[PDB]
């Protein structure tokens, strides 16, 4: 769309300063900031009537807004709280109708050390399944990641595929009792028996993980949980 | 105020869909219907402020406004599986800003052609000892109950579509590293009598 | 005895000198008790009487936000009337809105008001029934048609019979225009 948000993924920390930015190219006088939380739908935080304008929304507490120009509307989180962990949407307001951006997922945690990338594993189809259904179901498993900023995709011979694919709409709490709990996600790519039984065919479950930016200081001896792609693979057999 | 009294809707494919939206206003407000497909932004379906109370929209969606009922219901005669998403009803009257409902997630259940209930087991492509058990090829009316065990993990029902093959199927994944991982005690989950092993 | 609340909203377009100046003054009984000015150094609602200074900062914040929204309501309708009368957008014009309510000793509503004037002449006004409209010229008759079609009269009627009575009872301790396109000029 003509409305863009930056960043799209942000791992914040309790007490840190977070600034969401939203640029437009539509000359719409009004710009809006919403946040989405399950059970509450979409709630208004701040909006603007034009350059220099700032109006409070339904839930403005904790947030600060800024309209330096006609095109830019920014949201400022001075003291980040875990309650501000949500999906944020920006909008342009020409007339009454609204035009939304792709959105931004923000997670605010107590400790940055709890951020982990996923462990990706591809499981080969069952021979008993192939024998029965004349089909082959591969299963990708992304485990032990936090938070849930993952995007899964299947790649067959270099190309991203969408057919014969189903991925879990939500990850799983590995230790459901904990407030901070790593996640697990599964996916399913199903093809014909013949296509899987072709040894010159390459399969790959690709998991996109969004973590820390470069600016965050990391002192943990283990690799900095930056935005990265973890992936597993499998080849055709007979 | 705006209310979507139904938070969730589970329907069989090809059937009718009715998304409910009531508003608490003394006069006709600016009404909107937005759809949020899985992992996507908000897209406008239709809107109304005057004229024909029945408004047509993309994807065979039509909404009818009733000032008497104070509602802006969204209807569709024959719903496709692709319509599985979350629908939002917005409203503007006192201010040039949109107040949203709590949203409604719709879950179209596919017309399963031939249910062939079976529970298979898959091995790692890298390792071997670690495995996962796959429940699949079952009827759409089947629901999933996870084993009460804490270290045995069970995912939810998931429908895939082999496009160009006219084949949609349901599927679920179970796994654990525990001592006795086996897809015999994997799925206490409504499993059919005719289920293959 | 009987009482009365009354608000006066004026927007004057200054072509080339910026967005129109918005002013809103209020009258409890017959005393100017509140006032908003867009040309002020810090544009917000101000208590014009000592007995309104007791109100909390939350109250003033709420009523100010309406005016700043009403300011946007008037700038849009100023464009419409500019085109309705086939005037040039290089001249100065004024759009005025008067509304309020008269009450009785009982405290209940006696009469509600909702009047619109353009360039000092009458345009459209809400009738005593709070359901029908009285248009001045042909251009306003065009406005009345879409207002009876959308039922814009039922918007204000809830205010006049509602909080207008209630707010008056509150201040005696001693809201805005609809954003439905069809309910606009």
């Amino acid at each position: 769309a003509a409305v863009t948000q930056s960043p799209r993924n942000k791992v914040a920390v309790t007490g840190g300063k977070v600034t969401l930015s939203c640029n437009q190219t539509n000359n719409h006088n009004n710009m809006y900031w919403y946040r989405q939380d399950t059970g509450h739908g979409l709630r208004l935080i701040h909006y603007s009537y034009g350059a220099g304008s700032t109006e409070k929304g339904d839930i403005p507490d904790g947030y600060k807004a800024s309209r330096p120009s006609q095109e830019n509307f920014s949201l400022i989180l001075e003291l980040a709280t875990p309650s501000q962990t949500s999906v944020y949407f920006c909008a342009s307001g020409g007339g009454g109708t609204l035009y939304f951006g792709a959105g931004t997922r923000l997670s605010v945690l107590e400790d940055l050390k709890n951020v982990f990338p996923p462990e990706v594993a591809v499981f080969e189809p069952s021979e008993a399944e192939i024998s029965h259904t004349q089909k082959a179901t591969l299963v990708c498993l992304a485990t032990g990641f936090y938070p849930d900023h993952v995007e899964l995709s299947w790649w067959v011979n270099g190309k991203e595929v969408h057919s014969g694919v189903c991925t879990d709409p939500q990850p799983l709490k590995e230790q459901p009792a904990l407030n901070d709990s790593r996640y697990a996600l599964s996916s399913r790519l199903r093809v014909s028996a013949t296509f899987w039984q072709n040894p010159r065919n390459h399969f790959r479950c690709q998991v996109q993980f969004y973590g820390l930016s470069e600016n965050d200081e990391w002192t943990q001896d283990r690799a900095k949980p930056v935005t990265q792609i973890v992936s597993a693979e499998a080849w055709g057999r007979a | 105020s705006v209310t979507q009294p139904d938070a969730r809707v589970t329907v069989s494919e090809g059937a009718s869909l009715q998304l409910r939206c009531k508003y608490s206003y003394s006069a006709t407000p600016y009404l909107f219907w937005y759809v949020q497909y899985p992992r996507q932004g908000l897209q406008l379906l239709l809107k109304y402020y005057s004229g024909d109370p029945v408004v047509q929209g993309v994807n065979g969606f039509e909404a009818e406004f009733s000032k008497s009922n104070s509602s802006f219901h969204l209807r569709k005669a024959s719903v496709h599986w692709s319509d599985s998403a979350v629908y939002f009803c917005a409203v503007s009257l006192h201010r040039p800003a949109l107040t949203f409902g709590s949203g409604t997630k719709v879950i179209v259940l596919p017309n399963i052609q031939n249910p062939d209930p079976a529970v298979y087991q898959l091995r790692d492509s890298k390792s071997s000892d670690k495995s996962v058990c796959l429940f699949t090829d079952f009827d759409s009316q089947t629901n999933v109950s996870q084993s009460k065990d804490s270290d045995v993990y069970i995912t939810d029902k998931c429908v895939l579509d082999m496009r160009s093959m006219d084949f949609k199927s349901n599927s679920a994944v179970a796994w654990s590293n525990k001592s006795d991982f086996a897809c015999a005690n994997a799925f206490n989950s409504i499993i059919p009598e005719d289920t293959f092993f | 005895g009987p009482h009365s609340m009354r608000y006066f909203e004026t927007a004057v377009s200054r072509p080339g000198l910026g967005e129109p100046r918005y002013i809103s003054v209020g009258y409890v009984d017959d005393k100017e008790f509140v006032r908003f000015d867009s040309d002020a150094e810090n544009p917000r609602y101000e208590p014009q009487v000592p007995w309104m200074e007791q109100e909390g900062p939350e109250y003033w914040e709420r009523i100010t936000q309406v005016a700043k929204g009403q300011e946007q309501w008037f700038r849009v309708n100023l464009r419409t009337l500019l085109g309705y009368y086939n005037q040039s957008a290089g001249g100065t014009h004024t759009l005025q809105r008067m509304y309020g309510c008269d009450v009785g000793s009982d405290g209940r509503l006696l009469r509600g008001y909702e009047q619109f004037a353009y360039d000092g002449c009458d345009y459209i006004a809400l009738n005593e029934d709070l359901r029908t409209w009285t248009a001045a010229d042909m251009a306003a008759q065009i406005t009345r048609r879409k207002w009876e079609q959308a039922g814009a009269a039922e918007y204000y009627r809830a205010y006049l019979e509602g909080e207008c009575v209630e707010a008056l009872h509150r201040y005696l301790k001693n809201g805005g225009a609809p954003w439905n396109p069809a309910m606009m000029i």
